[PDB]
């Protein structure tokens, strides 16, 4: 929603021939441990479970 | 008037049946090798102690 990737572009033969740029986007994952710093996964305490 | 007597074929048995224990020794060696544990019972561990 950077006002550039959502702007309509006509075909190459029309006035608007700009190509949609390719770039990197980041999405944080809201999890129970990510919500607060006081809640963190004890990987040292869990040596029998694969996450 | 008499019960017929049945025996083995004309050809000797040993030439066909033969005797070579290589297969059974291979099976025993494979079983002994598989007796030792080969899987990991500590997933999500990272068993490298701190330096």
């Amino acid at each position: 929603n950077t006002s550039d990737m959502t702007n309509p572009t006509p075909a190459q033969g029309q006035d608007g021939a700009r190509t949609l740029p390719s770039k990197n986007l980041v999405l944080p994952l809201p999890f129970f441990f990510s919500r607060d710093c006081g809640l963190a996964l004890p990987t040292v305490v869990l040596p029998y479970n694969e996450i | 008037t008499v019960a017929p007597e049945k025996h083995g074929p004309v050809e000797d048995m040993n030439a066909i049946i033969n005797a070579l224990p290589t297969k059974v020794d291979a099976v025993k060696l494979e079983y002994s090798a598989s007796k030792t544990n080969r899987t990991n019972k500590r997933p999500g561990d990272g068993g490298a102690p701190p330096p």
